[PDB]
C-alpha cells in the first residue's frame, strides 16, 4: 500500500557506485544501493521485486 | 570493505563518516578545518541540508565522546558527469570548523597531476560493507591494496588485491585512498559486484584537481 518503486530501466549498467542506501528485495535479500538492486532484477530476469527501502 | 581488518582506533584521524537519518552513507577526508571532499555521486539527488558530517569516528555503533558533528553550509562540484562516472568529487563547506586534535586531522594531498605508478602500496579503508551480505561495518576497515594500470581509464586511479577477493563495498563511496601519506583517490565504484577478484576498484584522482581544491580552501 505504500506503493515502494524503483525504476530499473536503465539497467543493466556494468559499473556501480559505492554508496550505501539499502533496499530489501523479495527474496530477502539487502542490496547495498539501487545500482546493486536493478542489477539483480534484470539478473532475475524480472521476477526479483522491491519488499522496502531499507534493509531487511 | 571486502576483505581488510579492523583499523586501530583513530589511526586515519582524517577519516570522516557522511549520515543521513538512517546512518552512514559515505565516507568523506577532512582536507582543512572547515572543509570535507567527498564522492559528487554520494551528494547528487540527496537533501544535503540533512547530511551530518562526522568527525572523530571509530565504531559507528558505540558513542563516542571523541565525535564532531557538522552540518553542510554549500557544496562545490566541478562536472560531474553520473553517464560516464566522471569528475566524481565534490567539497562540502561545513558550518563550522573542526577542533584539531588527536582525534581529527586535515590531510595532506599531493601536487596537481601527480601519478602513480603501477604497483605503487596503498591503503584503503572506509564503514562500507563486509561482502555481499555481511552487512556494513560498525568499526573503520582499511585494506592494503596495489595500484594497477590495466583495465582502468586515466581518468581514474584504480586498484586491486592480488590473490584475494577483496577491495571497497557499498558505503565506502568517498573514502580516501592514501598512498605514501597522501590522498590520492577518493572511492567511486566497482564493476561485476564488490571484490570480483576481476576488476580493479575505480577511485577518482585527487591529483587531477588540486588546483581546484586549492581554488576553495586557500
Ligand atoms: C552546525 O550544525 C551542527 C549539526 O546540526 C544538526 O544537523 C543538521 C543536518 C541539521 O539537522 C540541524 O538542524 C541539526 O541541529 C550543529 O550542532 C547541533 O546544534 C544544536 C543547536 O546548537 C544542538 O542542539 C541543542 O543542544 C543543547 C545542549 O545542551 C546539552 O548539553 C549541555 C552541555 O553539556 C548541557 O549543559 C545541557 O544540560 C544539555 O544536556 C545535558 O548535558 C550534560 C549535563 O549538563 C550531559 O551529561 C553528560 O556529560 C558529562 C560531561 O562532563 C559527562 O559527565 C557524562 O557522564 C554525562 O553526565 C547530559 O546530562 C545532557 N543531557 C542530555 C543530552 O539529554 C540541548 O539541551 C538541546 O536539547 C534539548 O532539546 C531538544 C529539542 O527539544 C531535545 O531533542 C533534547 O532531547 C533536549 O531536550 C539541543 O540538543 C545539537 O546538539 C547539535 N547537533 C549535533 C551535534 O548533531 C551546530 O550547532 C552548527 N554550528 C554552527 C551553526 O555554528
Ligand atoms: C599495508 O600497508 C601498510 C600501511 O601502508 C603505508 O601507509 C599508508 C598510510 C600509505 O602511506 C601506504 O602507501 C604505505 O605503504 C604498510 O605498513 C607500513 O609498513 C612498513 C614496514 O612494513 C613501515 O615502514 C617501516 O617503519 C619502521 C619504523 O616504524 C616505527 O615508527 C614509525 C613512525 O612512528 C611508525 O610508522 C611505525 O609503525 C613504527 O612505530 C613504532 O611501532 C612500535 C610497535 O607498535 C611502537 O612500540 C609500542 O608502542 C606502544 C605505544 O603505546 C607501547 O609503548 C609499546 O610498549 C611499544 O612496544 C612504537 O612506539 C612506534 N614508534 C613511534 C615513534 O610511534 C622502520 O624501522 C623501517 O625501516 C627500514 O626498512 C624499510 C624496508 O626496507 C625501508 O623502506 C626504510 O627506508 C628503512 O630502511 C620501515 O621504513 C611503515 O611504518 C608502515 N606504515 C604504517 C602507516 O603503519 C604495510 O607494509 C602494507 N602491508 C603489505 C603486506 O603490503
Amino acid at each position: 500500500l505504500a506503493a515502494v518503486s524503483v525504476d530499473c530501466s536503465e539497467y543493466p549498467k556494468p559499473a556501480c557506485t559505492l554508496e550505501y542506501r539499502p533496499l530489501c528485495g523479495s527474496d530477502n535479500k539487502t542490496y547495498g544501493n539501487k545500482c546493486n538492486f536493478c542489477n539483480a532484477v534484470v539478473e532475475s530476469n524480472g521476477t526479483l521485486t522491491l519488499s522496502h527501502f531499507g534493509k531487511c | 570493505i571486502v576483505g581488510g581488518r579492523r583499523a586501530r582506533p583513530h589511526a586515519w584521524p582524517f577519516m570522516v563518516s557522511l549520515q543521513l537519518r538512517g546512518g552512514h552513507f559515505c565516507g568523506a577526508t577532512l582536507i582543512a578545518p572547515n572543509f570535507v571532499m567527498s564522492a559528487a555521486h554520494c551528494v547528487a539527488n540527496v537533501n544535503v541540508r540533512a547530511v551530518r558530517v562526522v568527525l572523530g569516528a571509530h565504531n559507528l555503533s558505540r558513542r563516542e565522546p571523541t565525535r564532531q558533528v557538522f552540518a553542510v553550509q554549500r557544496i562545490f562540484e566541478n562536472g560531474y558527469d553520473p553517464v560516464n562516472l566522471l569528475n566524481d568529487i565534490v567539497i562540502l563547506q561545513l558550518n563550522g570548523s573542526a577542533t584539531i586534535n588527536a582525534n581529527v586531522q586535515v590531510a595532506q594531498l599531493p601536487a596537481q597531476g601527480r601519478r602513480l605508478g603501477n604497483g605503487v602500496q596503498c591503503l584503503a579503508m572506509g564503514w562500507g560493507l563486509l561482502g555481499r551480505n555481511r552487512g556494513i561495518a560498525s568499526v573503520l576497515q582499511e585494506l592494503n591494496v596495489t595500484v594497477v594500470t590495466s583495465l582502468c581509464r586515466r581518468s581514474n586511479v584504480c586498484t586491486l588485491v592480488r590473490g584475494r577477493q577483496a577491495g571497497v563495498c557499498f558505503g565506502d563511496s568517498g573514502s580516501p585512498l592514501v598512498c605514501n601519506g597522501l590522498i590520492h583517490g577518493i572511492a567511486s565504484f566497482v564493476r561485476g559486484g564488490c571484490a570480483s577478484g576481476l576488476y580493479p576498484d575505480a577511485f577518482a584522482p585527487v591529483a587531477q584537481f588540486v588546483n581546484w581544491i586549492d581554488s576553495i580552501i586557500q
